[PDB]
Protein backbone atom coordinates (compact mmCIF):
# COMPACT_ATOMS: atom_id res chain seq x y z
CA UNK A 1 0.00 0.00 0.00
CA UNK A 2 1.26 3.31 -0.86
CA UNK A 3 1.51 5.15 2.65
CA UNK A 4 0.48 9.11 2.39
CA UNK A 5 1.83 11.09 5.36
CA UNK A 6 0.42 14.47 5.45
CA UNK A 7 1.84 17.39 7.63
CA UNK A 8 0.99 19.70 9.54
CA UNK A 9 -2.52 18.43 10.92
CA UNK A 10 -3.27 21.33 12.05
CA UNK A 11 -2.36 25.21 11.11
CA UNK A 12 -3.95 28.52 12.14
CA UNK A 13 -3.14 31.59 9.78
CA UNK A 14 -4.19 35.20 9.69
CA UNK A 15 -6.01 37.21 6.24
CA UNK A 16 -3.04 37.03 3.83
CA UNK A 17 -0.68 35.04 5.05
CA UNK A 18 0.83 32.19 2.86
CA UNK A 19 0.25 28.53 4.06
CA UNK A 20 1.74 25.09 2.66
CA UNK A 21 0.98 21.84 3.22
CA UNK A 22 3.29 18.81 2.75
CA UNK A 23 2.43 15.71 1.60
CA UNK A 24 4.53 12.54 1.84
CA UNK A 25 4.03 9.30 -0.12
CA UNK A 26 5.96 6.41 0.75
CA UNK A 27 6.56 5.22 -2.33
CA UNK A 28 6.90 7.39 -5.83
CA UNK A 29 3.66 8.16 -7.65
CA UNK A 30 6.03 9.42 -10.36
CA UNK A 31 4.13 6.66 -13.41
CA UNK A 32 8.02 6.81 -15.43
CA UNK A 33 6.17 5.84 -18.85
CA UNK A 34 4.23 9.15 -19.09
CA UNK A 35 6.00 11.35 -16.17
CA UNK A 36 2.94 11.77 -14.52
CA UNK A 37 2.74 12.32 -10.86
CA UNK A 38 -0.87 10.72 -9.91
CA UNK A 39 -1.22 13.07 -7.23
CA UNK A 40 -4.40 15.39 -6.11
CA UNK A 41 -5.82 17.79 -3.45
CA UNK A 42 -9.09 18.35 -2.00
CA UNK A 43 -10.88 21.00 0.01
CA UNK A 44 -13.69 19.70 2.12
CA UNK A 45 -15.94 22.40 4.16
CA UNK A 46 -17.88 21.08 7.23
CA UNK A 47 -20.98 19.10 5.15
CA UNK A 48 -20.06 19.19 1.82
CA UNK A 49 -18.33 16.85 -0.57
CA UNK A 50 -14.62 16.94 -1.32
CA UNK A 51 -13.37 19.48 -3.79
CA UNK A 52 -10.76 19.02 -6.45
CA UNK A 53 -8.37 22.10 -6.29
CA UNK A 54 -5.36 20.18 -8.22
CA UNK A 55 -4.45 17.11 -9.97
CA UNK A 56 -1.47 15.86 -11.64
CA UNK A 57 0.52 17.25 -8.46
CA UNK A 58 0.50 20.34 -10.50
CA UNK A 59 -2.98 21.32 -12.89
CA UNK A 60 -5.63 23.41 -11.21
CA UNK A 61 -8.81 22.42 -11.53
CA UNK A 62 -10.98 24.57 -13.85
CA UNK A 63 -12.73 27.14 -11.14
CA UNK A 64 -10.10 26.96 -8.19
CA UNK A 65 -8.86 30.05 -7.94
CA UNK A 66 -5.57 31.25 -8.84
CA UNK A 67 -3.98 31.89 -5.26
CA UNK A 68 -3.66 27.51 -5.37
CA UNK A 69 -0.78 25.81 -6.68
CA UNK A 70 0.49 22.39 -6.29
CA UNK A 71 4.13 21.53 -6.68
CA UNK A 72 6.64 18.46 -5.72
CA UNK A 73 7.27 15.31 -7.48
CA UNK A 74 7.61 11.44 -6.94
CA UNK A 75 7.23 10.93 -3.42
CA UNK A 76 7.10 15.01 -1.96
CA UNK A 77 4.26 17.32 -2.72
CA UNK A 78 3.15 20.79 -1.22
CA UNK A 79 -0.13 22.57 -1.96
CA UNK A 80 0.39 26.12 -1.76
CA UNK A 81 -1.93 28.98 -0.83
CA UNK A 82 -0.37 32.62 -1.79
CA UNK A 83 -2.15 34.73 0.20
CA UNK A 84 -5.28 32.87 2.61
CA UNK A 85 -8.43 33.97 2.92
CA UNK A 86 -11.86 33.33 4.63
CA UNK A 87 -13.03 31.68 1.88
CA UNK A 88 -10.23 29.35 2.03
CA UNK A 89 -10.38 28.11 5.84
CA UNK A 90 -11.19 24.36 5.34
CA UNK A 91 -9.57 20.85 5.88
CA UNK A 92 -7.23 19.75 2.51
CA UNK A 93 -6.74 16.11 1.45
CA UNK A 94 -3.81 14.57 -0.15
CA UNK A 95 -4.42 11.81 -2.38
CA UNK A 96 -2.49 9.30 -4.10
CA UNK A 97 -4.09 7.12 -6.78
CA UNK A 98 -1.53 5.22 -8.51
CA UNK A 99 -2.25 2.41 -7.11
CA UNK A 100 -5.90 2.16 -5.59
CA UNK A 101 -6.60 5.37 -3.68
CA UNK A 102 -4.80 6.73 -0.23
CA UNK A 103 -6.03 10.10 1.29
CA UNK A 104 -3.67 12.16 3.48
CA UNK A 105 -4.28 12.12 7.41
CA UNK A 106 -5.85 15.80 6.65
CA UNK A 107 -5.07 19.23 7.69
CA UNK A 108 -7.22 21.69 9.31
CA UNK A 109 -7.42 25.95 8.51
CA UNK A 110 -8.41 28.29 11.43
CA UNK A 111 -8.29 32.04 11.91
CA UNK A 112 -5.28 32.76 14.53
CA UNK A 113 -6.31 35.44 17.38
CA UNK A 114 -4.67 35.94 20.88
CA UNK A 115 -5.21 33.52 23.27
CA UNK A 116 -8.24 33.48 25.57
CA UNK A 117 -9.34 32.12 28.84
CA UNK A 118 -12.55 30.09 28.72
CA UNK A 119 -15.36 31.47 31.01
CA UNK A 120 -16.30 28.34 33.20
CA UNK A 121 -20.26 28.01 34.49
CA UNK A 122 -21.20 25.42 36.60
CA UNK A 123 -24.99 23.96 36.25
CA UNK A 124 -26.73 21.77 38.66
CA UNK A 125 -29.30 19.27 37.42
CA UNK A 126 -33.13 20.70 37.71
CA UNK A 127 -35.67 19.26 40.11
CA UNK A 128 -37.48 18.48 37.13
CA UNK A 129 -35.09 16.16 35.78
CA UNK A 130 -34.62 14.22 38.67
CA UNK A 131 -37.96 13.05 38.52
CA UNK A 132 -37.08 10.60 35.75
CA UNK A 133 -34.41 8.72 37.87
CA UNK A 134 -30.94 10.54 35.59
CA UNK A 135 -29.48 13.84 36.50
CA UNK A 136 -27.25 15.87 33.78
CA UNK A 137 -24.39 18.16 35.09
CA UNK A 138 -23.26 20.61 32.71
CA UNK A 139 -20.16 22.58 32.08
CA UNK A 140 -19.45 25.19 30.04
CA UNK A 141 -15.98 26.59 29.13
CA UNK A 142 -17.00 29.63 26.83
CA UNK A 143 -14.91 31.77 23.97
CA UNK A 144 -11.36 30.38 24.36
CA UNK A 145 -8.93 29.33 22.00
CA UNK A 146 -7.35 28.03 21.09
CA UNK A 147 -8.93 24.81 21.24
CA UNK A 148 -7.02 22.56 23.57
CA UNK A 149 -9.05 22.34 27.10
CA UNK A 150 -9.13 19.51 29.50
CA UNK A 151 -12.35 19.06 31.61
CA UNK A 152 -11.79 17.35 35.03
CA UNK A 153 -15.01 16.03 36.22
CA UNK A 154 -15.08 15.43 40.47
CA UNK A 155 -17.91 14.29 42.41
CA UNK A 156 -17.13 14.72 46.37
CA UNK A 157 -13.05 14.83 45.17
CA UNK A 158 -13.47 11.79 43.21
CA UNK A 159 -12.43 11.59 39.93
CA UNK A 160 -14.87 10.60 36.96
CA UNK A 161 -14.20 8.21 34.26
CA UNK A 162 -16.07 7.37 31.86
CA UNK A 163 -19.56 8.63 32.31
CA UNK A 164 -19.04 12.11 30.38
CA UNK A 165 -19.35 13.20 27.06
CA UNK A 166 -18.09 17.09 25.29
CA UNK A 167 -19.07 18.93 22.87
CA UNK A 168 -17.23 21.83 21.00
CA UNK A 169 -18.55 24.93 18.83
CA UNK A 170 -16.86 25.23 15.38
CA UNK A 171 -14.82 28.21 15.29
CA UNK A 172 -16.71 31.46 15.64
CA UNK A 173 -17.10 33.75 12.67
CA UNK A 174 -16.89 36.57 14.15
CA UNK A 175 -14.16 36.52 17.38
CA UNK A 176 -12.16 33.21 16.08
CA UNK A 177 -13.22 31.42 19.40
CA UNK A 178 -14.20 28.15 20.21
CA UNK A 179 -16.54 26.77 23.10
CA UNK A 180 -17.01 23.64 25.19
CA UNK A 181 -19.84 21.76 26.76
CA UNK A 182 -18.91 19.04 29.43
CA UNK A 183 -22.08 16.90 30.38
CA UNK A 184 -21.88 14.77 33.41
CA UNK A 185 -24.87 11.38 33.16
CA UNK A 186 -25.24 10.39 37.02
CA UNK A 187 -28.35 8.03 38.30
CA UNK A 188 -30.32 10.19 40.62
CA UNK A 189 -29.42 7.69 43.19
CA UNK A 190 -26.42 8.45 42.59
CA UNK A 191 -26.59 12.07 41.84
CA UNK A 192 -28.06 12.19 45.99
CA UNK A 193 -25.39 9.37 47.35
CA UNK A 194 -22.52 13.00 46.86
CA UNK A 195 -22.60 16.18 47.89
CA UNK A 196 -20.22 18.92 46.33
CA UNK A 197 -20.02 18.27 42.36
CA UNK A 198 -16.62 20.12 40.82
CA UNK A 199 -15.64 21.12 37.55
CA UNK A 200 -11.87 21.58 37.00
CA UNK A 201 -10.90 23.10 33.62
CA UNK A 202 -7.22 23.26 32.17
CA UNK A 203 -6.21 25.69 29.37
CA UNK A 204 -3.22 27.75 28.10
CA UNK A 205 -5.29 30.85 28.94
CA UNK A 206 -5.97 30.51 32.97
CA UNK A 207 -2.30 31.25 34.90
CA UNK A 208 -3.75 27.92 36.73
CA UNK A 209 -6.55 25.18 36.58
CA UNK A 210 -10.15 26.97 37.72
CA UNK A 211 -12.75 25.08 39.58
CA UNK A 212 -16.68 25.78 39.25
CA UNK A 213 -18.41 23.83 41.88
CA UNK A 214 -21.92 23.68 43.80
CA UNK A 215 -23.41 21.60 46.88
CA UNK A 216 -26.24 19.60 46.10
CA UNK A 217 -29.33 21.38 47.91
CA UNK A 218 -27.72 24.18 48.43
CA UNK B 1 -23.84 18.43 -16.84
CA UNK B 2 -22.32 15.47 -15.17
CA UNK B 3 -23.17 14.43 -11.80
CA UNK B 4 -23.62 11.79 -9.59
CA UNK B 5 -26.64 11.52 -6.97
CA UNK B 6 -26.96 9.51 -4.33
CA UNK B 7 -29.94 8.53 -2.26
CA UNK B 8 -31.22 9.86 0.97
CA UNK B 9 -29.71 9.97 4.67
CA UNK B 10 -29.90 6.38 6.42
CA UNK B 11 -31.39 5.78 10.26
CA UNK B 12 -30.99 1.68 11.18
CA UNK B 13 -30.28 -0.03 13.93
CA UNK B 14 -27.35 -2.23 14.71
CA UNK B 15 -27.50 -5.43 13.21
CA UNK B 16 -29.42 -4.42 10.28
CA UNK B 17 -28.66 -3.84 6.67
CA UNK B 18 -28.53 -0.80 4.71
CA UNK B 19 -28.03 -0.36 0.68
CA UNK B 20 -26.90 3.12 -0.45
CA UNK B 21 -27.68 4.57 -4.02
CA UNK B 22 -25.07 6.23 -5.93
CA UNK B 23 -26.96 7.28 -9.68
CA UNK B 24 -24.68 8.51 -11.92
CA UNK B 25 -25.68 11.03 -15.53
CA UNK B 26 -24.36 12.35 -17.94
CA UNK B 27 -21.67 9.94 -19.60
CA UNK B 28 -21.27 6.44 -20.70
CA UNK B 29 -21.17 4.94 -16.99
CA UNK B 30 -19.45 1.71 -17.94
CA UNK B 31 -16.22 3.43 -19.20
CA UNK B 32 -15.62 4.96 -15.60
CA UNK B 33 -14.37 2.80 -12.92
CA UNK B 34 -16.94 4.11 -9.31
CA UNK B 35 -14.70 4.43 -5.69
CA UNK B 36 -16.54 4.40 -2.44
CA UNK B 37 -15.35 6.85 0.63
CA UNK B 38 -16.18 6.64 3.93
CA UNK B 39 -15.89 9.53 6.66
CA UNK B 40 -16.90 9.39 9.86
CA UNK B 41 -18.15 12.16 12.17
CA UNK B 42 -15.01 14.51 12.49
CA UNK B 43 -12.32 12.05 10.63
CA UNK B 44 -10.57 11.91 7.62
CA UNK B 45 -11.64 10.31 4.14
CA UNK B 46 -11.16 6.59 3.97
CA UNK B 47 -11.38 4.79 1.21
CA UNK B 48 -13.14 1.79 0.82
CA UNK B 49 -12.53 0.22 -2.46
CA UNK B 50 -13.53 0.59 -6.00
CA UNK B 51 -15.93 -1.66 -8.69
CA UNK B 52 -15.83 -2.27 -12.25
CA UNK B 53 -19.16 -1.04 -13.86
CA UNK B 54 -18.70 -2.73 -17.27
CA UNK B 55 -17.46 -5.95 -15.42
CA UNK B 56 -18.85 -5.80 -12.07
CA UNK B 57 -15.73 -6.29 -10.30
CA UNK B 58 -15.12 -5.40 -7.04
CA UNK B 59 -11.93 -4.05 -5.29
CA UNK B 60 -11.88 -4.14 -1.42
CA UNK B 61 -9.63 -1.80 0.97
CA UNK B 62 -8.01 -4.53 3.95
CA UNK B 63 -10.39 -2.99 6.23
CA UNK B 64 -13.36 -3.22 4.14
CA UNK B 65 -13.38 -7.19 3.78
CA UNK B 66 -16.51 -8.97 5.26
CA UNK B 67 -19.90 -6.71 5.87
CA UNK B 68 -18.97 -4.85 2.37
CA UNK B 69 -20.37 -5.33 -1.05
CA UNK B 70 -20.61 -3.04 -4.26
CA UNK B 71 -22.95 -4.10 -7.23
CA UNK B 72 -24.39 -2.27 -9.91
CA UNK B 73 -27.36 -1.76 -11.80
CA UNK B 74 -25.81 -0.82 -14.86
CA UNK B 75 -29.11 -0.29 -17.20
CA UNK B 76 -29.65 2.41 -14.56
CA UNK B 77 -26.55 3.89 -14.56
CA UNK B 78 -26.16 3.06 -10.88
CA UNK B 79 -23.90 2.02 -7.98
CA UNK B 80 -24.77 0.34 -4.91
CA UNK B 81 -22.89 0.25 -1.67
CA UNK B 82 -24.47 -2.37 1.11
CA UNK B 83 -23.18 -3.08 4.64
CA UNK B 84 -24.53 -5.88 6.64
CA UNK B 85 -24.53 -6.11 10.50
CA UNK B 86 -24.71 -2.34 10.73
CA UNK B 87 -22.00 -2.05 13.93
CA UNK B 88 -21.54 1.64 15.92
CA UNK B 89 -18.18 2.47 13.91
CA UNK B 90 -20.45 2.41 10.72
CA UNK B 91 -21.77 5.48 11.70
CA UNK B 92 -20.47 7.66 8.70
CA UNK B 93 -21.00 9.56 5.45
CA UNK B 94 -20.47 7.47 2.79
CA UNK B 95 -19.37 9.01 -0.78
CA UNK B 96 -19.22 7.20 -4.39
CA UNK B 97 -16.83 9.11 -6.04
CA UNK B 98 -16.00 8.35 -9.78
CA UNK B 99 -12.67 7.90 -11.53
CA UNK B 100 -11.04 10.96 -13.33
CA UNK B 101 -12.00 14.25 -12.20
CA UNK B 102 -13.60 16.04 -9.55
CA UNK B 103 -16.82 14.24 -9.56
CA UNK B 104 -18.37 13.07 -6.28
CA UNK B 105 -21.89 12.18 -4.85
CA UNK B 106 -23.43 14.43 -2.17
CA UNK B 107 -22.78 11.76 0.34
CA UNK B 108 -24.93 9.49 2.58
CA UNK B 109 -25.12 10.00 6.25
CA UNK B 110 -25.87 6.69 7.68
CA UNK B 111 -26.47 6.94 11.61
CA UNK B 112 -26.46 3.22 13.75
CA UNK B 113 -28.80 3.80 16.79
CA UNK B 114 -31.25 1.66 19.04
CA UNK B 115 -33.73 4.63 19.09
CA UNK B 116 -36.87 5.10 17.59
CA UNK B 117 -38.11 8.94 16.72
CA UNK B 118 -38.55 10.98 19.89
CA UNK B 119 -39.07 14.32 21.04
CA UNK B 120 -36.65 16.20 23.31
CA UNK B 121 -37.04 16.82 27.23
CA UNK B 122 -35.73 20.36 27.69
CA UNK B 123 -34.51 20.95 31.30
CA UNK B 124 -33.33 24.81 32.25
CA UNK B 125 -29.96 25.32 33.36
CA UNK B 126 -30.18 28.28 35.84
CA UNK B 127 -28.49 31.29 36.01
CA UNK B 128 -25.71 30.69 38.82
CA UNK B 129 -25.03 32.05 42.59
CA UNK B 130 -21.40 41.61 35.79
CA UNK B 131 -22.39 38.73 33.42
CA UNK B 132 -24.01 35.35 33.68
CA UNK B 133 -24.99 32.31 32.03
CA UNK B 134 -28.03 30.57 31.70
CA UNK B 135 -29.25 28.20 29.10
CA UNK B 136 -31.13 24.90 27.97
CA UNK B 137 -30.89 21.38 28.05
CA UNK B 138 -32.45 19.10 25.24
CA UNK B 139 -32.01 15.61 25.72
CA UNK B 140 -32.84 12.36 24.98
CA UNK B 141 -34.32 12.96 21.42
CA UNK B 142 -34.04 11.26 18.13
CA UNK B 143 -33.06 11.66 15.04
CA UNK B 144 -31.26 14.67 14.19
CA UNK B 145 -32.14 17.49 14.18
CA UNK B 146 -33.82 20.43 16.67
CA UNK B 147 -33.84 24.00 16.22
CA UNK B 148 -33.44 26.01 19.16
CA UNK B 149 -34.20 30.14 19.66
CA UNK B 150 -34.26 32.39 22.40
CA UNK B 151 -36.89 34.91 23.14
CA UNK B 152 -38.74 33.80 19.74
CA UNK B 153 -35.72 34.86 18.11
CA UNK B 154 -34.90 38.33 19.71
CA UNK B 155 -31.90 36.69 21.52
CA UNK B 156 -29.27 35.96 18.97
CA UNK B 157 -26.08 37.28 20.68
CA UNK B 158 -24.27 35.40 23.13
CA UNK B 159 -26.14 32.26 22.24
CA UNK B 160 -23.85 28.65 21.69
CA UNK B 161 -25.78 26.15 20.92
CA UNK B 162 -23.43 22.70 20.63
CA UNK B 163 -23.78 19.88 18.31
CA UNK B 164 -25.58 16.84 19.60
CA UNK B 165 -24.35 13.96 20.78
CA UNK B 166 -25.18 10.19 20.51
CA UNK B 167 -25.88 8.86 24.05
CA UNK B 168 -24.98 5.23 24.59
CA UNK B 169 -28.82 4.65 24.72
CA UNK B 170 -28.85 5.81 21.20
CA UNK B 171 -30.35 9.16 22.16
CA UNK B 172 -29.38 12.46 20.78
CA UNK B 173 -28.25 14.97 23.40
CA UNK B 174 -27.57 18.67 23.65
CA UNK B 175 -27.08 22.68 25.12
CA UNK B 176 -28.36 25.48 24.29
CA UNK B 177 -26.39 28.41 26.54
CA UNK B 178 -26.42 32.36 26.56
CA UNK B 179 -24.15 34.75 28.23
CA UNK B 180 -26.65 38.02 29.37
CA UNK B 181 -26.25 40.52 32.38
CA UNK B 182 -26.39 39.51 35.91
CA UNK B 183 -28.24 42.74 36.74
CA UNK B 184 -30.85 41.30 34.02
CA UNK B 185 -32.00 38.18 35.54
CA UNK B 186 -35.61 39.02 37.56
CA UNK B 187 -36.04 41.81 35.29
CA UNK B 188 -35.68 39.77 31.75
CA UNK B 189 -37.56 36.75 30.74
CA UNK B 190 -35.56 33.98 28.96
CA UNK B 191 -37.40 31.36 27.16
CA UNK B 192 -35.76 28.81 24.77
CA UNK B 193 -37.48 27.53 22.19
CA UNK B 194 -37.02 24.04 20.84
CA UNK B 195 -38.48 22.18 17.59
CA UNK B 196 -37.95 19.10 16.49
CA UNK B 197 -40.10 18.54 13.09
CA UNK B 198 -39.50 14.64 12.77
CA UNK B 199 -41.64 14.06 15.42
CA UNK B 200 -43.39 16.94 15.23
CA UNK B 201 -42.86 18.41 18.36
CA UNK B 202 -42.44 22.16 19.84
CA UNK B 203 -41.25 22.75 23.68
CA UNK B 204 -40.58 26.33 25.24
CA UNK B 205 -39.08 26.58 28.57
CA UNK B 206 -38.78 29.23 31.04
CA UNK B 207 -35.60 29.86 32.46
CA UNK B 208 -35.16 31.85 35.54
CA UNK B 209 -33.18 31.93 38.99
CA UNK B 210 -33.64 28.46 41.70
Amino acid sequence: NIMMTQSPSSLAVSAGEKVTVNCKSSQSVLYSSNQMNYLAWYQQKPGQSPKLLIYWASTRESGVPDRFTGSGSGTDFTLTISSVQTEDLAVYYCLQYLSSWTFGGGTKLEIKRTVAAPSVFIFPPSDEQLKSGTASVVCLLNNFYPREAKVQWKVDNALQSGNSQESVTEQDSKDSTYSLSSTLTLSKADYEKHKVYACEVTHQGLSSPVTKSFNRGE
Amino acid sequence: QIQLVQSGPELKKPGETVKISCKASGYTFKNYGMNWVKQAPGKGLKWMGWINTYTGQPIYANDFKGRFAFSLETSASTAYLQINNLKNEDTATYFCARDWGPYWGQGTLVIVSAASTKGPSVFPLAPSSGTAALGCLVKDYFPEPVTVSWNSGALTSGVHTFPAVLQSSGLYSLSSVVTVPSSSLGTQTYICNVNHKPSNTKVDKKVEPK
